[PDB]
């Protein structure tokens, strides 16, 4: 936050609270929007073998 | 079939009792061997039923090439029969119950030898690819699942598989196994069937070397 000094001690002090800690705008601290692919494995009927779909 | 007819003149005129008087019980007579392969002298030749399958080739086909030893595995009773390696072929006797208790069946009585320097692979896949040229393709399964039988054992024979395809293709061959119209359909399940169960770590491994080359 771009917020001067006296400006923050103000803010402190009428609400009571550190403010600076917990900000309720988000900043750089957020995941980037461009993300790697992902893989999203499998569930556990995809066997070769022993997987007849009447005992399931 | 033509031995059962041709021999029952001789049958007629000589007794029942004679004819019996050969075999064990249940597996009286003679029968006519055809060993062919990895023998010395491959030969056509009658011979009392219940002969132990070591003795007969010794005596008759003048032995498997490079000695007993060098024995790899036998196919018993024709091409539909599932093979039997080394320690089983040592002291199984040739006659139908003996031969289904060790798994395979007498079958048409075709000893087919193979030493230790053959792909027992290739030439199962080779067997898998005859039965896909020879089903008449009347019903699903037989025709399907003997050409998807085919195609994994050619991918077999490379190598080109993962170790979980094999118990795939045991229950693709007991899907195509009793549930055909005739017994062509069985007659190719058995030896894809013999294959895995006394040859899986080969399978295994040629899939590993196979990975192991081509990361
Ligand atoms: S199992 Fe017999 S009837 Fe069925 S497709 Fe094969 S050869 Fe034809």
């Amino acid at each position: 936050a771009s917020a001067t000094r006296v400006i923050q001690l103000l803010r402190n002090w009428a609400s009571g609270r550190d403010l600076q800690a917990k900000l309720q705008l988000r900043y750089q601290e957020i995941s980037k929007r461009t993300q790697p692919p992902p893989k999203l494995p499998v569930g556990p009927s995809h066997k070769l073998s022993n997987n007849y779909y009447c005992t399931r | 079939n033509v031995e059962t007819v041709a021999v029952s003149p001789t049958i007629c005129r000589r007794g029942g009792a004679w004819f019996a008087s050969f075999g064990r019980e249940r597996n009286s007579g003679t029968k006519l061997f055809n060993i062919s392969g990895h023998v010395n002298h491959p030969c056509t030749v009658e011979e009392e039923m219940s002969v132990p399958l070591k003795e007969l080739i010794e005596k008759h086909a003048g032995g498997v090439i490079g000695g007993w030893d060098n024995l790899l595995a036998v196919i018993p009773g024709g091409s539909s029969t599932p093979l039997i390696p080394k320690s089983v072929c040592e002291t199984v006797l040739m006659d139908f119950d003996a031969l289904v208790q060790a798994q395979t069946g007498l079958g048409t009585a075709a000893v087919i030898v193979m030493d230790r320097s053959t792909d027992i692979v290739k030439a199962i896949a080779r067997l898998i690819e005859f039965y896909k040229h020879e089903s008449c393709g009347q019903c699903t399964p037989c025709r399907e699942g003997v050409d998807w039988m085919n195609k994994v054992m050619a991918r077999f024979v490379k190598g080109d598989a993962r170790p979980a395809e094999i118990d795939s293709l045991w229950e693709i061959s007991k899907q195509i196994e009793g549930h055909t119209i005739c017994a062509l359909g069985d007659g190719a399940a058995w030896p894809v069937q013999g294959l895995i169960r006394h040859f899986r770590p080969e399978l295994e491994e040629r899939m590993q070397q196979f990975a192991l080359q081509h990361q």
